[PDB]
């Protein structure tokens, strides 16, 4: 059976950078037969509403325990709205299930960390996809962190590609990894 | 489920006064996620729509987010997790004219209230 | 249950730029448990068989009604072959069903437009993936258009990346978005 | 029903270049309702552990027969561990089934070769996603080869983008194509 | 299901004549999609193959795709919808020599026919 | 027996410098292990950072043995009846720099087994 964990639509400012919520992260982890598809997008707020080319890189780490439950310790964590999306509606169900593990990155496949570095357009509609308005976002699968069993890291890089100050309104990003076995 | 008393309102106030913007809400037993409130503003000042002004998550208040309202917006209740997420915005001025919105999440609960000032 | 809407194999010249069919669009929208995968490829014809670096950018908009039925008004529209792919064969079934809605972009998730700007190789096998033979293709999810309830826009951009005249034979492109609830 | 063919976790040096096994290919072909997702990553060994900017391009071709069985003749072939992943564990089941055909690229949709050229980061975690540490990987769907009925080719290109010698440890790559009908 | 009568045939004609290329089809009640017709040419003259010369789509004809055939390709029936996609190719030249394909779709029906000229 | 497995999957071995080390890797198949036989030996040397470098391979009825420069020409499979259950190797003329954990990975799908030998070299 398939299963989706997510932030819900219209996500809260759930992305901390030095103990201040500054990124609004929409994150959706959908597990089908074997793979998990990460579908995510980000909107900066406050001091991170506009980013400039001198913006220093950063990681937003999700830390999960061995049963697929999001922990309190990562940059994105259990203190904000997170849970299961039932087929048929847009609610977020917080009550954990054993099926949640199936959204985690297969710990035998990813016994050492894996990564995907994709292009990440910023304010793409408004700037009409101008080439110098893209940064990079790298997913890091299972990089060790604290006492977490599984980790997903959205790492935002190479802001110095930007031609100038840009609204930090990212594209919809898509990654893929092999899901954990029940 | 989770809902707010009087989900739409309008409020008339003169310059200088402080404005009380209610957001009293009811939970349900099903609502076992974390409490997750934010107030936003759609000013008639700019095109800009829905800019955060004050936050509440992890039993912690984050307020520094909107320049024009710095030091002038705060939560009224001493126990907010009871169901009272009302804020007041003190020392009003004409640039505060707009639509203030209170989103309240407590998974799976979700509701919101609009107020025009 | 899952569902796929598509143009079928060997697609007709079904993409309008300026009231004339000029792009041959293969488009396949597959909905599994929760996400829809857009798998698409494009081949130019007539004056659009070869595009040059001075080619001006353009959008091919698909307009759908509230029940997931493709409307007649977009650049890609109900006047060309479009419908459901049965599991097990390559037919195109035009008879609408309530399940078709499941291929549409979730209108609560995408209550304001979202976008993904991907690299888009042109004639990639023949030019052996030469770097200056890629343009950009940006999917825009739910940008309002006329009386459509859902929209998907393939917007082709940055032709000035091309080193010269290139056969407008795009790579297979893949996007992802959250599907609508029944 | 869905079905996954793969190399298993911790793959052998299963990828041959000029008759010598030099690339360690993790390849996973997951078929869900309609599309096949290719999820793959590569690690070079021996002389291919480090690649330099002057590295010449190359193709790793998988050749499959008309029933979806991997043949012995490709660069990646039946002489190494390859088979079905049962839902629930990480074994590799070599006993062929008629369902295996469902992971092949639909021969009517891809009656002439299709391609997708993606960015392909190398040693991305270690070099922190530095822009000049990416090459390109192009998937070619159904380019004819020998007496194969279906082919999948991972073609690695544009090594001259590299700023210097780089550990040939690829990102996780994801491609998508329409699956064959039973 | 959707069919075209005589799916293959040779037609011979020297210079200047008007070639009539028949592509007449039978529908069935399954076939609910829009009538979507295409004629292509695979010339004996040169490299390329399968080139669009004329199409019928959304009850409207579009005709200038092959520069060499410009102005000398017209549909013959003023009632195609009824099952007659046949076309005329007037004032034949020797460069016209090749295979003319006729693809007719009406979802879910699809059918094509080839003609060697 | 019931699946693919190796005999004594963990083991130390001490030899002096110049002697050869016999690294046993004997394994049993089960009827269901119908995949291609796919052996490899790896070395995590103690001397430097790197871990799990290939030294020798058996695949498609051929031996590829080029991979680890330091061990060039000193590693050899010991049993010309390899397909029957014997992945054992010899490391001849032991060096001090041969100190490390040597690993034997045997695959014949769905079978997988592995064994590690921590090898030490004295004077
Ligand atoms: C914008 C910013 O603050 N960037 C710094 C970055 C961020 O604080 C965090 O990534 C937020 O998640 O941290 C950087 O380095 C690190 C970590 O790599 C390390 O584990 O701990 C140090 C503290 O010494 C710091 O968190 C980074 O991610 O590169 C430095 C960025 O400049
Ligand atoms: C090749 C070409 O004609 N490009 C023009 C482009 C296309 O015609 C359309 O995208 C086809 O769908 O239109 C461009 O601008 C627009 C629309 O974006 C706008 O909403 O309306 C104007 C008319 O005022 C025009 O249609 C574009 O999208 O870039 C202009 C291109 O030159
Ligand atoms: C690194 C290397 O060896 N590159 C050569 C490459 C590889 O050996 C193959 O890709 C191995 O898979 O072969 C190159 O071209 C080809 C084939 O495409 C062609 O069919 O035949 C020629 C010889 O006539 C050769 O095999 C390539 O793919 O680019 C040449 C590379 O330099």
């Amino acid at each position: 059976a398939p299963i989706t964990l997510w932030t819900g639509p219209g996500p809260s400012i759930n992305g901390f950078i030095n103990d201040t919520p500054v990124i609004r992260c929409f994150i959706c982890l959908t597990r089908d037969s074997n793979l998990v598809t990460v579908n995510a997008s980000f909107v900066g707020e406050g001091g991170y509403r506009i980013v400039s080319p001198t913006q220093s890189q950063f990681s937003l780490i999700m830390e999960f325990d061995q049963f697929g439950q999001l922990m309190s310790t990562g940059n994105i964590n259990s203190t904000t709205t997170w849970g299961e999306k039932p087929w048929g509606n847009n609610t977020v169900q917080p009550r954990p299930s054993h099926t949640w593990k199936l959204c985690m990155p297969n710990r035998e496949v990813y016994s050492t960390p894996a990564a995907t570095i994709s292009r990440c357009g910023l304010d793409s509609i408004a700037v009409d996809g101008a080439p110098s308005r893209s940064i990079d976002c790298m997913l890091i699968i299972n990089k060790p962190k604290g006492v977490a069993t599984y980790t997903l890291t959205f790492r935002f890089l190479n802001f110095n590609r930007l031609s100038g100050g840009t609204l930090f309104k990212t594209d919809v990003l898509t990654f893929t990894y092999v899901g954990e076995n029940q | 489920s989770l809902s707010i008393t009087t989900p739409e309102e309008m409020i008339e106030k003169a310059k200088g006064e402080t404005a009380y913007l209610p957001c009293k809400f009811t939970l349900s037993p099903e609502d076992q996620g974390p409490l997750d409130i934010e107030w936003l503003i759609s000013p008639a000042d700019n095109q800009k729509v829905d800019q955060v002004i004050i936050l509440y998550s992890g039993d912690k208040i984050y307020d520094d987010y909107y320049p024009d309202l710095k030091g002038r917006v705060h939560f009224t209740s001493n126990d907010l997790k009871s169901g009272d997420a009302s804020i007041n915005v003190t020392n009003l001025q004409l640039s505060d004219i707009g639509t203030y919105q209170c989103k309240v999440k407590k998974a799976p609960g979700v509701a919101n209230k609009k107020i025009h000032l």
